């Protein structure tokens, strides 16, 4: 009689002591006599522990519960494309069911060892700090780690909205879904995010998986991993996807509450012991596949809210573990004008330029170490000692490089357009003029391309690289209009 | 028939009740138990099991009997909303505490409910002008937005609210509800006061406010209600009526420090810094109920308390989140006699955009950043040698971000009776061209002691004059 | 003459200096207590609830 | 063997009692054993009671019997307290006799309603200039005094309470202020040499105290705050004025979050409880201003709080300055410097002080409290011993002056009178002139010269309370010539 | 030494080495009880263990006991509770200096750390 | 060694390291459910080395003469000498023999810091 049906011991929290159901299985999902779905974590022979999806005051003791039979999966395929689901992918958007092509698990085990290929295909992210500097590669997780008001959505955000150059094409190998996994933030906020996709018309490749902090603590620890393959899907069809956490930070929190509230002992700060095996089990989940698998990709940008600036931190260690480097965002860089305020002392690419264009891995080669040079002579000039040539050269160019980096919101650039900014930077074409000159001569520059020049970034975005010739013309098109005004 | 029970256990602001039937009461259910006082309300939190239930008290538990009758309601503590709430006092519970006779409402809906629909969700950018200069040129307010006011102990977080009452309140249109949570006592009185004298709440005539106290000196269980009592008037504005509303709360940190206290008797594992478990969910489903729809709009202006001045602290940190405007005010500030002691750095808007305040404004308040910037990032060296050791080009830097600081206080009308200086309204349009006058260096000459406690840019010029015929 | 005035100055720079980072060090190391004493009782509350598991 | 009003003990230790019965027994109700000792039911449970202990554990044996009272814990309250030393409970510990009180009030009172209530506008003269000037004190306010060990927090409780004698001995009610010392978690000697002094200054007449040494279980020091405030209520409710300090409430919560720990709760913050906030709330509610119809009757309170290193960010602290109207920090380093009261006036402040603060002070100290907060600030900046310009140099005279204005000597407490002309010299530059070594002997000198001349101002101040525009004239006349010589 | 206070009425002197290790031996006792520790690692109960033994030391009207008990700064650091608990009774400190005995002073006594509540 | 201590001898007892020692006692007592104390150590974590250096002395003429030194060894974490461990055994024994890597690094081998390194005895114990 019980094997198939329970009746409900106590209830409160969100959590549900049942008992019976001696044929359900782990992690199974369950249905209330209420209408509420729940999931069952802890086993045991005297009751069953359960989480509510939904709010409790609705479970009774001695209520009935039956089982679904069915580990908790959600709907998946293009179909999703534009819609806005919940954890476990029905729409909220409001336009119609959820046209799936097939439905996977939430827990899926990370791709093999053997079905694996080294990252070599790019992903541009518009943003020249980030593509010149820490470069992100399809099948990487790179991390976005800073305080809170910073700008850590921001580079993800821009991201999504510089891919609309290959989506809109007829290449499939090149275009790149994107997936934004909003967890512990309000509605009000998704609600302007999905707002802004539209305006610039990349809600078309775009899903979104929300997961309010109104909502049941469960449905924002499974978020993430529902969300994650609904991404997988691309990955293995040969086609290229690009997920978004944000952040995990909450999800931790929200799968802290289920861990102390079914009465299981807390480690530190009293997150589950097996915290770091909540998010080492998504983050590996993608990577780039073997040419057998399909050539597919997914890549992850996961994003994490610190305390003070403190990255010594329970969680946050955790995950730069894991991650194939972080771009680190300094709430005080921030102010001083650098924007996004990148930390490039601290931001790092593992996989380097590798993932990089090949094109800007020309240009720009000890950039980067230039640029920790600059701060090595920046904080040595603080004495308030005069400086020599070469210590003043180096301080003149690596003042305005930083300059240079500076970039808007919301204003994604091609490749063709930030190698020649790079260009004039790393050479030293810009040491001759002002500070506050920079800033209207991107874009001076840049017109000035677009209509004589304009051969040049026609063969650097095709080709992609920098031959004897391409060298020859950019050369002589830099000094001509250094020379003009 | 009434439902009737026995309680079993009396543990502070935990009671345990016990049913005799078999039918028992759904969670967040109230209850009432008699007393020579008046009565009891009790609110249904979880089924312990065994028939037996586990309940929070809505006032003192002193005097209860073990094994004493307990009736049901048959329904989650409900409250009193429409028009006539309006210049009426209302408790926790739901009934008039102003002593004027009973609230005679139409209808009385639930303070728990669920928050609105994604769908339902509407997104604003419009300015709000305050008159306050910190505010309305690095993080301004948004219409029908959610408002932050972080700060330690007497920071200046009800005090700078009562001014956007004494600024937007009258020239609204709409209604307010101000929900005092946890708070003094004497506050509430003194409002009530001011309501009277301004004319906001007439006895006689109409008022434009309702007012809802779930003060410090009530138990946990009331300064955790309070706060839903409170929003449930104000949410029939929004739907039922569909006009304009300012929610004032303050504070609202009472309302988690409220569920602390029980949470350890509820039998929940205390959490890191001794936070409930539930602190992310309980915080959330109060916040996603005070916002704008399709139906209405909301104005709501939230302060939150920042426990041992800890901004890292798990309360405050999930609180930023939850708003539009965040304006935290730091003791370090206050002391040095600057007020409001808002921190241009840490203050954060959705409004500070070139695309709604306007590309100079955007300008003008990003150079007034990195200016107050650059003088911490020097702060170091200054107490360790100098400005004598600072650079020409640094040192010029200090004195003007010094001047553009001093500039940021205001004179508050409703804190005259501390600074002994009159109220100060400035505009938003004159605050910019002012400190953008500063900015291009046209004030170099004026002393700084000229920008302390000054309104308009003008008095400026007129307070440096005054202080030449006082130097001897 | 004027170099003699250099190092009376420098002299008296260097005097209020080591006053000013001395005073601040005696302002500091009360915040390391603090911190100290945090980092202790933090780490204890961990331990307590650790073992304050029951059912 | 009645288990309806009588139990017998099951166990004990840690301070606590687990008795079984008692089924008609209240929550919070006082008990006593069959040693004698005093308990309380702070918590009922189905098959046992909890109740705390009032005595040594020493008394209480396992197996004995155990009556209850009937009645909650509570004090003897009346006029005939005056002059008499108790206990927690309310018993004489002075040996002069029984204490004749008029009635018994609960230990545990609720705070009077909203409605009940008026905003302070009675002056209450501390006799400290620098306190009655930036911070002053009215009838139904909550002062804080918080500060270092040895700092003076009492030295501005004490001084309060022989002033007062000045209206005490009068014929007028009104005008009266009674007063109840609350003495926690301090020795025998400290106490009793207080009392002394009282008596020495004959304060003691109008005068109760409340002892709760640290000897003394923890629980008396817990109930001492909370009994002690209903001594003073009685003559709130009367349509009199009482003034009661407690010295100190930090202690308190030490006591408190040793039951607290005791009886196995969750550890907060500096191992204090979360319920420690409820604490020290409950207790300051109970002291405000009663409208004219309850008897125009009030409760003015002085807690004190003991800080570590001059640190106001603490827990307890911050805990307390969210509820009191005002604070008056006392720092170490000013009390080293001389500068006694050792006020600092960058971190003192009153919520509600010109309110009920005399004209005659608003008027003559116009900015004076945030005038001294930027002193501090060029003074601290200008201590480096760089040379600066008139504007600020003119600013730091000035500031010199008051500085040594507000200082003052203990056991001497000034008229309102006497206080109003120091002020107006001080904002207005007369003293800048005067050297800084001869403001002391000035202020002594200054007096004299009223009273012996211009006395018909004195008594004018005195009356009338306020400066009109023609008595302005006449003192600005008598203070300028008097500069002059 | 209460018995020759209350009997003989005579001004002794109790000497305590040192009245840290008496909060200490509190703490692992305390410890292995059960009771659940208070701020940095300490038993709740120090509040008042401290006054069963510093109020018990006083001047009656037969005798007189006089504490003269040693002090150890935990880390150099009197924020901690043990010793900000301890100086709340102190009355006098006594101080001993090596730079004091070093100069040939006798006792090493140091004339300005040595303070007194009953110097006025 | 007692017994080269009580049948009139000279031992010397190296204990390498106490650190270790207690560990290991930490892990018996948390397991086994005792209250966990400053950073998981039971209180009579105190008692156990003191009730082990204790035993090391100088017998009288009488007794036998005989004698027991003991080197404790500990480690500390960055110099932190305020530990809970350390604080125990620094206060039992009788002086210190403070080494700091980076007086090590300089040359100063054995890095002896003569600031900190004490010894109560003194002179009582060295060759005139
Ligand atoms: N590139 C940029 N240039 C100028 N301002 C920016 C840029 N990126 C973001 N901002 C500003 O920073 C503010 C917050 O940015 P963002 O949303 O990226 O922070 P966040 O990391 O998402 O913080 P939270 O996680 O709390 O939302 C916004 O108001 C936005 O205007
Ligand atoms: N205005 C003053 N001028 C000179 N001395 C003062 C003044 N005020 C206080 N003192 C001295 O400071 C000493 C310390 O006593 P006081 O009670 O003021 O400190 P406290 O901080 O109140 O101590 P506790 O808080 O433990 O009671 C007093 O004995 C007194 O002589
Ligand atoms: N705009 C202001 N100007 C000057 N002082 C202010 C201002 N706002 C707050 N304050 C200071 O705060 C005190 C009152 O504290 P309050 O604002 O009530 O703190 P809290 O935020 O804790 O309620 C007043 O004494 C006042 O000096
Ligand atoms: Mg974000
Ligand atoms: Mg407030
Ligand atoms: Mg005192």
């Amino acid at each position: 009689n019980l094997n198939e049906t329970g009746r409900v011991l106590a209830v409160g929290d969100g959590i549900a002591r049942v008992f019976g159901l001696n044929n359900i299985q782990a992690e199974e999902l369950v249905e209330f006599s209420s209408g509420v779905k729940g999931m069952a974590l802890n086993l045991e022979p005297g009751q069953v522990g359960i989480v509510l999806f939904g709010s409790d005051r609705l479970v009774k003791e001695g209520e009935l519960v039956k089982r679904t039979g069915n580990i908790v999966d959600v709907p998946v395929g293009p179909g999703l494309l534009g819609r806005v689901v919940d954890a476990l992918g029905n729409p909220i958007d409001g336009k119609g069911p959820i046209d799936a092509a097939g439905r996977s698990r939430a827990q899926v085990k990370a791709p093999g060892i053997l079905p694996r290929r080294s990252v070599h295909e790019p992903v541009q992210t518009g943003l020249k700090a980030v593509d010149a500097l820490v470069p992100i590669g399809r099948g990487q997780r790179e991390l976005i780690i800073g305080d809170r008001q910073t700008g850590k959505t921001a580079v993800a955000l821009d991201t999504i909205l510089n891919q609309k150059r290959w989506n809109n094409g007829s290449d499939e190998s090149k275009k790149l879904y994107c997936v934004y996994v909003a967890v512990g933030q309000k509605r009000s906020t998704v609600a302007q995010l999905v707002q802004t996709l539209e305006q610039h018309d990349a809600m078309k490749y775009s899903i979104i998986v929300a997961a309010t902090a109104s909502e049941a603590a469960p449905l924002q620890y499974l978020a993430p991993f529902t969300a994650a393959s609904i991404g997988e899907w691309f990955r293995d069809n040969g086609k290229h996807a690009l997920i978004v956490y944000d952040d995990l930070s909450k999800q931790a929190v929200a799968y802290r509450q289920l861990s102390l509230l079914l009465r299981r002992p807390p480690g530190r700060e009293a997150y589950p012991g097996d915290v770091f095996y909540l998010h080492s089990r998504l983050l590996e989940r993608a990577a780039k596949l073997s040419e057998k698998e399909g050539s597919g990709s997914l890549t992850a940008l996961p994003v994490i809210e610190t305390q003070g600036g403190d990255v010594s931190a329970y969680i946050p260690t955790n995950v730069i573990s894991i991650t194939d480097g972080q771009i680190f965002l300094e709430a005080e860089l921030f102010y001083k004008g650098i924007r996004p305020a990148i930390n490039v002392g601290l931001s790092v690419s593992r996989v380097g330029s590798a993932a990089q264009v090949k094109a800007l891995k020309q240009v720009a080669g000890s950039l980067k170490l230039f640029l920790a040079q600059y701060r090595e002579v920046a904080a040595f000039a603080q004495f308030g000692s005069d400086l020599d040539a070469s210590t003043k050269q180096t301080l003149v160019r690596g003042e305005r490089l930083t300059q240079l980096l500076k970039q808007n919101q919301y204003s994604p650039l091609a490749t063709e357009e930030q190698v020649p900014l790079i260009y004039a930077g790393v050479n030293g074409h810009l040491d001759g003029i002002e500070l506050s000159r920079i800033g209207e001569f991107e874009s001076s520059f840049l017109s000035y391309l677009k209509s004589n020049h304009n051969e040049l970034l026609t063969e650097i975005r095709e080709k992609g690289e920098l031959s004897k010739e391409l060298l020859a013309s950019l050369k002589s098109a830099t000094e001509s209009f250094v020379a003009t005004f | 028939t009434p439902i009737t029970g026995k309680v079993t256990a009396v543990i502070g602001a935990i009671v345990d009740v016990h049913f005799e039937q078999s039918e028992l009461p759904a969670i967040l259910n109230a209850l009432e138990i008699k007393t020579p006082q008046g009565k009891l309300v009790l609110e249904v939190a979880q089924h312990l099991g065994e028939n037996t239930v586990r309940t929070i008290a809505m006032d003192g538990t002193e005097g209860l009997v073990r094994g004493e009758k307990v009736l049901d309601t048959g329904g989650p503590i409900s409250v009193p909303v429409g028009r006539e709430t309006l210049g009426r006092i209302i408790n926790v519970i739901g009934e008039p505490i102003d002593e004027r006779g009973p609230i005679k409402s139409k209808l009385r809906k639930p303070i728990h409910a669920d928050p609105p629909s994604f769908a339902e969700q509407s997104t604003s950018a419009e300015i709000l002008e305050t008159g306050i200069k910190v505010v309305d040129l690095l993080a301004p307010y948004a219409r029908g937005g959610k408002i932050g006011l972080f700060g330690g102990a007497g920071v200046g977080k009800t005090v700078f609210i009562q001014e956007l009452i004494n600024n937007i309140a009258k020239a609204h249109g709409g209604f307010s509800v101000f929900t005092g949570v946890g708070e003094r006592t004497r506050e509430g009185n003194d409002l009530y006061r001011e309501m009277k004298e301004t004319g906001v709440i007439n006895l006689e005539g109409e008022s434009k406010v309702a007012l809802v106290f779930g003060q410090m000196n009530e138990p946990p269980g009331a300064r955790a209600r309070v706060a839903l009592t409170g929003l449930t008037i104000a949410e029939y504005f929004r739907d039922e009526e569909g006009q304009d509303v300012l929610l004032f709360i303050d504070n609202i940190f009472r309302f988690t420090q409220a569920g602390s206290e029980v949470s350890a008797l509820l039998g929940r594992i205390p959490s890191a810094v001794g936070y409930q478990p539930t602190l992310a969910t309980d915080m959330g489903l109060l916040q996603e109920r005070i916002t704008t729809t399709k139906k209405g709009s909301v104005t709501s202006v939230q302060a939150v308390y920042v426990p041992a001045d800890d901004l890292t602290d798990p309360a405050p940190a999930t609180t930023f989140a939850h708003l539009d405007a965040t304006t935290v005010l730091s003791r370090g500030i206050s002391e040095l006699g600057i007020y409001p002691a808002v921190d241009p750095l840490d203050s954060k808007s959705r409004l500070l955009d070139a695309a709604v305040v306007g590309q100079e404004h955007y300008d003008v308040a990003s150079k007034v950043q990195e200016t107050l910037q650059t003088y911490k990032s020097l702060q170091d060296i200054i107490a360790i040698l100098g400005m004598d050791e600072l650079s020409e080009q640094d040192k010029l830097t200090v004195e003007r971000a010094r001047k553009i600081q001093r500039f940021l206080s205001q004179p508050f009308a409703v804190a005259e009776v501390f600074t002994g200086i009159p109220g100060k309204l400035v505009r938003l349009k004159d605050t910019v061209a002012s400190f953008k006058a500063v900015l291009e260096g046209k004030y170099d000459n004026i002393p700084e002691h000229a920008f302390y406690m000054v309104g308009g840019i003008e008095d400026v010029v007129a307070k440096a004059e005054k202080l030449a015929a006082e130097a001897n | 003459q004027g170099y003699a005035a250099e190092i009376s100055a420098r002299r008296n720079a260097m005097d209020n200096a080591s006053k000013n980072a001395g005073d601040m060090i005696n302002r500091y190391s009360i915040l390391y207590n603090r911190t100290r004493q945090a980092v202790i009782t933090n780490e204890l509350v961990d331990i307590i609830t650790g073992a304050s598991s029951l059912g």
